[PDB]
RNA sequence: CACCAUGUU
RNA sequence: CUCUAGGAAUGAAGGAGGGUAGUUCGGGGGAGAACGUACUGGGGCGUCAGAGGUGAAAUUCUUAGACCGCACCAAGACGAACUACAGCGAAGGCAUUCUUCAAGGAUACCUUCCUCAAUCAAGAACCAAAGUGUGGAGAUCGAAGAUGAUUAGAAACCAUUGUAGUCCACACUGCAAACGAUGACACCCAUGAAUUGGGGAUACUUAGUAUCUUUACGGGAAUAUCCUCAGCACGCACGCGAAAGCUUUGAGGUUACAGUCUCAGGGGGGAGUACG
């Protein structure tokens, strides 16, 4: 025998595989995550799934570059996902 | 070429599977295909324009020049041959004895007017 | 109010000469007697003085240029090719 | 080209301007001019006189890429205009 | 009358697209379009088992080592012309959706 | 002799220095073929449609 | 975009989150949001970049969450507001640019079918913001 | 055969005899009016 | 892949 | 010390519209320049008695050199193989390369906005081929016509030709088995193997994994496994149907008959004819 799944409480396998918006409460999928400066240790939150290019704002270069998902970090910077609440 | 003649390259290639893959199908896409035609375009251009019709002759039947257009455009997309199916002289400079003398160095002798 | 249903500039005419060389007629008539742009300017000012010759009022600049209209299509084609051929040299 | 015309807007709503070569020269002459727009069909002696007026100046000359028409409409007229004069910027920072 | 074929003879599904370009048929050049057209890939041999024994005597190029040059043809065909030929022939109702992806 | 392959011509020498005899019509031009640097002639189409 | 002129049945979109308050690291004040936000609009940025900016930079995932208010909400109140709509910019914009590019090619018959569609987007869009009194009265659309 | 029995001659040809008819009464009627 | 038309209610 | 009317507003629809991004995706559309063999013709260079065509022939071409052979030249079409129950487009339609101009969809998003929507008389735009007008172009094929066959007859099928056409620009025409013979929008809906595009990962409290290429459109490309959204579909559970068959792509969820709008049909002919 197996466990039947409960449409109002569905098991963490079935809902982790769903689209955002076909889960039972749609949420987002994105995060904010915490970048230091490759050469200047200066931390600025950049968005996940970031459009539009975002400098450091001492060091003034790129710190990711969009693509049509994720943003492309660049190379050599620290992160850690901050949390989402 | 470097001495004044004009040719035209024609190189056809063919995309492959890869030894795991499963698919149907192993169509490239538009954006690979164009990116390796422009890399084939630079590398031919750049390869020889600098050299005379003797050295580019040369290039072209030892598969020099084939060897290193597959080697650098195999990143790209992944092929199954690429070959250099036609090459013909479509202009040609104004006609030089001294220069088709030393494209020839020692002309074997003929016997054909000696007599039998 | 409209004053004629189907001929324009044409109604001079009356009922002489035929439909179809009036119907002909009347698109360069309405050309030739029109305000072109000009580049020049750039004013819809260029009105036609004689066969080929027109002159802006805007700028009173002179151009010979089509019997009926300011620029022929001949000539749009042709100007392209000289610039085009004046690049590769 | 979008990027001038979208500083142009700017300046149109957030900055000073004159529009037509004597007011622009004017400007020139007590050096209130910060950018100088020409279009592209202006007649050759009156673009030379104004390049010349922005070479002496120091003031920045900009050729936009449309006619006198096209340059109107960018910045919001229903009349054609030869040459710009930008004596504030506002926020548009050119 | 009634549908025989869900495919309607052809590879264009409702919604793929409007118009293929017609080709002519191998034998008899009757304009088919592409995708209905009954398309064979032929590799045949120059000569035949003992004409191409007779060739390989005489010949100092081609033998055990080198293999004779073979003729390599896409044909397609007209409906009519492709049952004529017996490429193609008239099958039972159930064996109708019998497809074949590769030569066999 | 100056002028490219295909150019669009008009008020053609027919004899060097002769001022203009060819293509003067309203609307009418000639096309440039070629030209032939052995001999020193040029090739053209006339308004007629012949080569010259 | 989707299910209007062309039968697209595109689903890509934005889910917003349940919980509605702001993350506990951000530290940006209310009244600064608002500072930030006017001081884009100055520099000619519409709601859509503006509220881009913060989101891919500052971290602020939505301006309402901090603010109670929304972007274009708080434009009004500064008296930053577009002219015309933003939709209804971009509208017009990308018929102009159409319209002008019909000038030279006379025969690309797609563009111009794309242009009834654009136009008659144009005309619905008008009359609902002339209905909410978002545009004025007699407000027109010339080609 | 792809159709079903038409109980008539073919209808395309059906259809060019009446727009034969239909013109050749247009003209009558242009010669008496 | 020459040529094979017709059959009173 | 100076100013101080400024934070009190349902929510953002797995409804619509906009925005940003991969400078994404594609035989989508328009413009320009090139390229490719082939058909036909033309000279040049060779050869000599036939060639062509058919079931068999003949009309036809040919020592005034046909056919065939090689390298070329001109012109107009077309874009083989790769080409698929594949892609793009509202449909009609769309297939060489490069350079260009406006778009279009999908996907991604904790951007924007706030019912702006669905479907439609009237009205409007687009619409294969053939056909029409005016200019071009005229290689190929080819209604009409010509000639040769076949036949009882054959002005048919077959052969040799050939006009209009076929191609382009501009302007008309608005008909197709313009078909999925299946109107549009929305909801529910079982299974297996695939495919196109974009992303993500490498009645239980969480459950895996690789391969190949790799000096510049390159922190790359393609693959493997899993998931996901959108698209064209295949073999196939209910149920439905007069049956053939349909089936998340309904023609299912309908006498247990009601989501919304709209178009058309009422025995066969006369007839999509007459009249206006
Ligand atoms: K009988
Ligand atoms: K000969
Ligand atoms: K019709
Ligand atoms: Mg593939
Ligand atoms: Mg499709
Ligand atoms: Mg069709
Ligand atoms: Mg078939
Ligand atoms: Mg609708
Ligand atoms: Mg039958
Ligand atoms: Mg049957
Ligand atoms: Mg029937
Ligand atoms: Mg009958
Ligand atoms: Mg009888
Ligand atoms: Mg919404
Ligand atoms: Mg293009
Ligand atoms: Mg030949
Ligand atoms: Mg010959
Ligand atoms: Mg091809
Ligand atoms: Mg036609
Ligand atoms: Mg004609
Ligand atoms: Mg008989
Ligand atoms: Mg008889
Ligand atoms: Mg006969
Ligand atoms: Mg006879
Ligand atoms: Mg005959
Ligand atoms: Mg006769
Ligand atoms: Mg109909
Ligand atoms: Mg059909
Ligand atoms: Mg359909
Ligand atoms: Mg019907
Ligand atoms: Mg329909
Ligand atoms: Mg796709
Ligand atoms: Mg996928
Ligand atoms: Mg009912
Ligand atoms: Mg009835
Ligand atoms: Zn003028």
């Amino acid at each position: 025998g197996f466990f039947d799944a409960d449409l109002s409480y569905p098991t963490v396998r079935t809902e982790r595989m769903k689209h955002k918006r076909r889960r039972l409460v749609q949420g987002p999928n994105s995060y904010f995550m915490d970048v230091s400066c490759p050469r200047c240790r200066q931390v600025t939150v950049v968005y996940s799934h970031a459009t539009t290019s975002v400098e450091c704002k001492g060091c003034s270069k790129k710190l990711c570059r969009p693509t049509g998902g994720k943003a492309l970090l660049v190379e050599g910077c620290g992160y850690r996902r901050k949390p989402d609440h | 070429t470097a001495d004044g003649y004009t040719m035209r390259l024609f190189v056809v290639a063919f995309t492959k599977p890869q030894a795991n893959q499963q698919s149907r199908n192993c169509y490239a896409k538009q954006r690979l295909v164009k990116w390796l035609r422009m890399r084939i375009t630079k590398m031919i251009k750049r390869r020889l324009s600098k050299v005379q019709i003797k050295e580019a002759v040369s290039l072209l039947t030892r598969n020099v020049l084939s060897d290193a257009l597959v080697r650098r455009c195999n990143p790209i997309l992944p092929l199954r041959e690429l070959r250099i199916r036609k090459v013909r002289v479509v202009r040609t400079p104004k006609f030089d004895a001294q220069a088709l003398l030393s494209a020839h160095g020692t002309i074997p002798a003929s016997v054909e007017a000696d007599q039998e | 109010a409209k004053r004629t249903v189907k001929m324009g500039v044409m109604g001079r005419y009356g009922t002489r000469y035929g439909a179809n060389p009036r119907k002909r007629a009347k698109k360069l008539e309405v050309s030739q007697h029109a305000k072109h742009f000009c580049s020049f300017c750039g004013k819809f000012a260029f009105r036609r003085k004689a066969v080929g010759i027109w002159r802006c009022d805007g700028c009173s600049k002179t151009v010979a240029g089509g019997a009926y209209t300011l620029s022929t299509p001949n000539n749009s084609t042709v100007r392209s090719t000289v610039r085009r051929l004046r690049e590769l040299a | 080209v979008d990027t001038i015309n979208a500083k142009l807007q700017l300046v149109m709503k957030s900055g000073k301007y004159v529009l037509g070569t004597q007011q622009a020269l004017t400007t020139l002459r007590q050096g209130r001019s910060k950018l100088v727009v020409i279009a592209n069909n202006c007649p050759p002696i009156r673009r030379a006189e104004v390049e010349y007026y922005c070479t002496l100046s120091k003031t920045p000359i900009h050729h936009y890429s449309g006619n006198n028409l096209d340059l109107g409409t960018a910045c919001g007229k229903h009349f054609r205009t030869c040459v710009l004069s930008v004596t504030n910027v506002g926020d548009s920072d050119i | 009358m009634t549908t025989k074929r869900r495919n309607h003879g052809r590879s264009k599904p409702a919604h793929s697209r409007g118009r293929v370009k017609p080709i002519h048929c191998f034998n008899c050049g009757r304009l088919t379009p592409k995708d209905k057209a009954v398309g064979r890939f032929v590799v045949r041999r120059m000569l035949d088992a003992a004409s191409a024994r007779d060739v390989a005597e005489a010949s100092p190029v081609y033998g055990a080592n080198f293999p004779m040059p073979r003729l390599y043809m896409k044909q397609r065909f007209c409906i009519a012309c492709a049952i004529h030929s017996r490429t193609v022939r008239a099958r039972p109702v159930g064996n109708r959706k019998i497809r074949y992806t590769k030569k066999v | 002799g100056q002028i490219t392959e295909g150019c669009i011509v008009c008020n053609v020498e027919a004899k060097p220095g002769d001022r203009g005899t060819l293509a003067r019509a309203s609307g009418d031009y000639c096309i440039i073929i070629s030209h032939n640097h052995e001999t020193g002639r040029t090739r053209l189409k006339l308004p007629s449609g012949q080569k010259k | 975009m989707v299910r209007m002129h062309g039968n697209g049945r595109g689903k890509a979109s934005s889910a917003l989150p349940y919980r509605r308050t702001p993350p506990a690291w951000l530290k940006i004040a209310s009244r600064n949001v608002v500072k930030m936000v006017c001081k884009s609009s100055r520099k000619g940025m519409m709601p859509s970049q503006i509220g881009m900016e913060l989101r891919d930079s500052m971290g602020i995932a939505q301006v309402k969450n901090v603010t109670g208010r929304k972007i274009l909400r708080i434009l009004k109140h500064n008296g930053l507001a577009p002219e015309i709509p933003e939709d209804l910019y971009f509208l017009v914009k990308r018929a102009t640019q159409m319209r002008k590019h019909l000038e030279r090619h006379t025969t690309d018959r797609d563009t111009k079918y794309r242009l009834i569609l654009v136009e008659s987007r144009i005309h619905r869009l008008a009359r609902y913001y002339k209905r909410v009194k978002q545009l004025p009265p007699t407000w027109k659309y010339e080609s | 055969g792809t159709v079903s029995r038409p109980r008539g001659m073919r209808p395309k040809w059906h259809k060019k005899r009446i727009k034969r008819l239909k013109l050749r009464r247009r003209r009558m009627r242009q010669r008496s009016k």
